[PDB]
């Protein structure tokens, strides 16, 4: 899906129960698989540090 | 005709330029100025964050 | 009595309204306006047609569908054809633009789906075959709609354009498309995007059919869908408005 | 890059209360997220990315 | 410098900072006081080195090539471009239009070559580096009358002494270099298509002055860039395929991202 | 650009936000506060965790069935598991909350039902067996809803709590509940309840495992429905926040 | 400056400058003007060589290694640490934390080595030698893209020169650098133990830029640091073992100090 | 833009900088400071010395 536009959707569907887990990924912007690739994660791999607060907007 | 500027801390540097072209000039290493409401919040509209974008 | 979500642009002849919608989104922050003496090399005196040629050229409808990846209009080249925006544009060496991008979609409570209504400035694009730069013919689609691949085009002896939606045929990743001015047309909030784009180049006019200068895309991040009985043909409508339009350097008719 | 001394912590999503959609309407959906950084954010060390190789001059 | 955390407290109204409509193409600016129950915290952390000119103002090689004392490749020839190299192409496409000065400096280094010859007692190398713009006549030869640069400049260097090193102004015809070209070079949409239709920087030849010994020796000439001074407008998405040519954007197609198992899986694999 | 329909709660960690909803119930018109020096027996000085224990603890959902009665939360205990609100409160002899309820229940416009979510301050429940008084485990249930009876529960020689809704396991009338501050969650109208409790109690401070002040209950007075093909599970979320939590008499852990 | 004395004469009182409690935790503050008739000395002497920055501010080698002309060994890395010296180390771990910033200074030196080849007639050999930060591309061979230095920094060194020097900054990631660590990389305490888990400065690469001849030629760098513009705090015992490991604390116990017979004996044996 | 300093003795020399950066200055060599009672008396009653230290 990494080869498609599939990458980029989160599945979510009705259930019979909630608690289910939708996704999970860690908090490494400029290494994790998921942000290294990002607008934030391209950059942060052109420095050795970071520090901050970041924003996950859901839609 | 030298210039006494900052250096980057957490002084100053005196400098003087002997060549007649601005391109034989140092690198502008001290320009932190910024606007990133170019590409964050490009809209037309302002939008508030405390209310809802839709209404 | 009112309602961010109510709009009405007018300009020349045309009228476009909006009972769904998001802000209009201007450019890189600036507003299409004229060049400025300041600014200016071609020494003539331009033509500025206003009425004429700044108005709303609305181009053929496209359909999205469950599988559609995505489309591309180049942008002189679109309205290259179009009324009177197209023959000053023939008539002339030097041109400069800037647009009100209006892509319509609207669908129901049932349906489900998400656009994103880009504006690239200079998409300059890749080839299938390495060796070779595409064709005009394969780059190029005056108010036809060119469309991306939904999978990667072949690398025999082409001037095909590399289609794959997911580099979006510039080779870079179509998830970070949104740093161009752009929109989305999710079809849960949404019924049509507005992006007003300013004269983006490195010099002051540059001639309209040697370059295009700006790239509209239209690609589903999020498919279309319905269950059954919901209307399956959903139509996407493209209109585009230039914008303080000025003309330098007239001739005979053409470009070659 | 990672570090385990120098670790972030995980980001993770679950279902609150399961999708609820009516007759007609579709019961699977998508979400898609966003990653931005914060006023305060901020990336030090110049260095170069891993992301761009070459193994001779190009023509 | 980058902003301070407010202190913030409990909250139950009906402002709401968190939702709203991505569609808009506007960024949130929502920021952890407006979540949570924030501390005030102090930043000192300055954005300095992340300015245009420390990102990009860093010597990078973007080419290099060898001539010798003898044989065919006596001098060399450079058509510029600072696409031939990955590193520095891929930095200033961060952007569709930069401007700039450039510092360029040379590291020129000899090697001695295997010979039969006997005997060898080279004397010190001095080597002519020499800029052509476009228009004006190319040495054909190590001894071409082209060699005089009555007006075109050049830089005589011997062996031994610090990186020879120049800067050169904003030599664009436009008021901004163009790093992407969506168009043709002729007006019947034809000819070539992308950035090379507005590459015409010249060529830079380079020689030796003297052949120094009896024995073969061989040079190679990297050329450094250094942007200073720069301005960039409309940024755009790092180039995330790998570079195909040196005059175009052709790109084989690769995946989004590296993959990991679940959307659950807080591991890379 | 406002709406009395949107809201967001923040709490510590948690934030909560409601796109559809009514107003906050605050108590009896009481927001929850600390124990004055005028009102305090306990002369010891009191811990006051703060962000640590005043924040949204999201208790296990239930589904809200076609056929489902009703549920009943104890308050000190159904948290008395959780984080440090559930540690400080067997570390220490006495303690002190209010709560902020927020009872979450959506489903979409084809959908009908209507929820009572009312907090009774002092539910002391009878027993199924005359003689005898329901058992611990039988009134309890640690953040897992206890569940009321659609019909009566025998009297054998039991302790079990009489259920049926209808006398809501209290000997009075279900319909009266109104008096105790509450709100109701039409699926027509509404998407979830917010209460706001200050510290009902006759005594300053009490001990949090030996007596439950507070009692949340949440009975369907009109049934859930739905014509087929409408989503069949509807679950109900309760998260409840702890608000000005003191707590004196510290020792060694537990309760017995 | 140092403090003078102060002419003392006889006393009989009960004031007792020299019995004290030891057992306190405070040390006494006893001067000979206290237990004897002092005269008055006017002191001059000074403190100042003894300063934290003239302690440590001198250019010690903190590593050095060979790379070579031909063969495998064509270029080096140095994962960079000043704990393979016991020199500098055991000054810098007389405290718990320093801070400060650094001055490099590198002296490359080459010797021809022994071969059959004739006619050998060597060119001016030029260095490199390039920092890669905690994350960024690593020289694969002496060729590979990632010696264009377009980001990280580089010194290009041709030989006979003066040494290579360049300052960096207080690097960290902290307020302060941490000389010791009593604890774990892993949560779960486990993992690295020790100041290892801390130590993430990067590699740092050399190679020659040329070969210069037909014949071998191995070079050798030596890297000297010297912390200039240093504060340090909460300072502690010099180590008395001798160092085992330059990624932990690792010693082999040894006694208090030398001996000597008798506690009446006024020499050491 | 210099600074004249004193030289150790038992005079002056001045002082200018060329770089922006304030770790490319040289080291601070005249900082003759110093505070031992960190370490030599943190007791936390005061301790005199011709007092009896346990009375
Ligand atoms: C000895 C004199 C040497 C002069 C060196 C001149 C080099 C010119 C550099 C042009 C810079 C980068 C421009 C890319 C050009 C383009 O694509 O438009
Ligand atoms: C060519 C550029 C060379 C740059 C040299 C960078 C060397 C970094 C020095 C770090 C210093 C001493 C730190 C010990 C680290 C630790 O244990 O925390
Ligand atoms: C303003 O600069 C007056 C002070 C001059 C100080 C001495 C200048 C040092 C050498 C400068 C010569 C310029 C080189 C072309
Ligand atoms: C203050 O410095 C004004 C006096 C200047 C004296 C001449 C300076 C000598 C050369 C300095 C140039 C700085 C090097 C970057």
């Amino acid at each position: 899906k990494v080869n498609s536009m599939e990458a980029y959707q989160i599945p979510v569907r009705s259930n019979e129960g909630s608690g289910t887990q939708v996704f999970g990924f860690p908090l490494q912007p400029g290494y994790s698989s998921v942000f290294s690739r990002t607008l934030l994660g391209e950059i942060l791999n052109y420095y050795t540090h970071w520090s901050g607060s970041i924003k996950l907007t859901f839609m | 005709g030298a210039q006494v500027s900052t250096q980057k801390t957490g002084i100053h540097y005196t400098n003087i330029n002997y060549y007649k072209d601005a391109a034989s000039n140092s690198a502008n290493r001290q320009d932190f100025t910024q606007d990133p409401s170019k590409f964050t919040e490009p809209v037309k509209d302002i939008m508030i964050k405390s209310l809802p974008a839709l209404n | 009595g009112y309602s961010d979500r109510v709009r009405s642009i007018t300009l020349g002849n045309s009228t476009i309204t909006t009972q769904e919608c998001a802000n209009v989104v201007v450019g890189y922050g600036v507003w299409p306006d004229y060049l400025k003496d300041s600014e200016a090399t071609a020494e003539d005196q331009p033509t500025q047609p206003d009425v004429a040629t700044c108005r709303f050229y609305t181009l053929d409808s496209v359909q999205w569908q469950k599988t559609s990846p995505g489309w591309w209009w180049k942008l002189p080249d679109a309205l290259s054809n179009l009324g009177l925006f197209g023959q000053n544009m023939q008539y002339h060496y030097l041109g400069r633009t800037g647009y009100t991008i209006h892509v319509q979609c609207n669908a129901s409570k049932f349906h489900q789906g998400c656009l994103l209504v880009v504006c690239v400035p200079e998409a300059e694009m890749g080839c299938a075959t390495l060796n070779n730069t595409p064709s005009s013919a394969e780059l190029l689609g005056g108010d036809t709609a060119k469309e991306f691949a939904d999978k990667p085009v072949a690398s025999g002896s082409n001037k095909l354009v590399q289609r794959v939606v997911y580099n979006a045929g510039m080779g870079v990743g179509v998830g970070n498309l949104t740093i161009f001015p752009h929109q989305w047309i999710n079809l849960r909030t949404n019924n049509s995007a507005t992006i007003v784009m300013p004269y983006t180049n490195s010099v002051p006019m540059d001639n309209m059919f040697r370059h295009n200068n700006v790239t509209l895309m239209v690609i589903p991040f999020v498919p279309l869908d319905y269950c059954p009985g919901s209307t399956t043909y959903v139509p996407i409508t493209v209109t585009i408005a230039p914008m303080c339009a000025e003309y330098n350097g007239l001739r005979l008719a053409g470009h070659q | 890059a990672s570090d385990e001394y120098t670790a972030g912590g995980f980001i993770t999503c679950w279902y609150q209360t399961n999708i609820v959609v009516p007759a007609d309407a579709q019961s699977s959906c998508y979400i898609m997220c966003f990653v931005s950084a914060c006023n305060d954010f901020s990336v030090r060390l110049l260095k170069d990315t891993p992301f761009i190789s070459q193994e001779n001059f190009f023509q | 410098r980058v902003a301070d955390t407010v202190g913030t407290g409990p909250t139950n109204s009906e402002a709401i900072p968190a939702l709203t409509a991505a569609e808009t193409g506007h960024t949130s600016q929502v920021v952890p006081s407006d979540t949570m129950q924030t501390r005030h915290v102090k930043n000192y952390h300055s954005r300095s080195e992340s300015t245009i000119e420390n990102f990009l103002c860093r010597s990078a090689c973007v080419y290099f090539t060898e001539y010798e004392n003898s044989g065919a490749k006596r001098y060399a020839e450079w058509v510029i471009t600072p696409r031939q190299a990955a590193q520095l192409r891929r930095k200033l496409e961060f952007f569709t239009y930069v401007r700039f000065d450039l510092e360029l400096t040379f590291v020129i280094t000899s090697t001695q070559q295997p010979s039969t010859t006997q005997n060898q007692d080279a004397q010190i190398l001095t080597h002519q580096i020499m800029y052509v713009p476009p228009g004006g006549p190319v040495p054909d030869k190590v001894d071409s009358y082209v060699w005089q640069t009555s007006t075109n400049p050049s830089v005589f260097w011997t062996e031994g002494n610090a990186p020879p090193r120049m800067s050169v102004p904003f030599l664009s015809i436009g008021n901004a270099y163009s790093n992407f070209y969506d168009g043709w070079s002729e007006f019947s949409r034809n000819g070539v298509y992308g950035i090379n239709t507005l590459n015409n920087m010249g060529t830079l030849y380079a020689r030796h002055v003297n052949a120094g010994s009896t024995g073969p020796i061989k040079s190679t000439i990297r050329i450094y860039f250094k942007p200073k001074h720069v301005k960039a407008w409309i940024p755009r998405p790092p180039r995330l395929c790998q570079y195909e040519k040196a005059k175009n954007v052709n790109f084989q197609p690769s995946g989004v991202t590296t993959t990991r198992q679940s959307i659950t899986t807080m591991t890379n694999t």
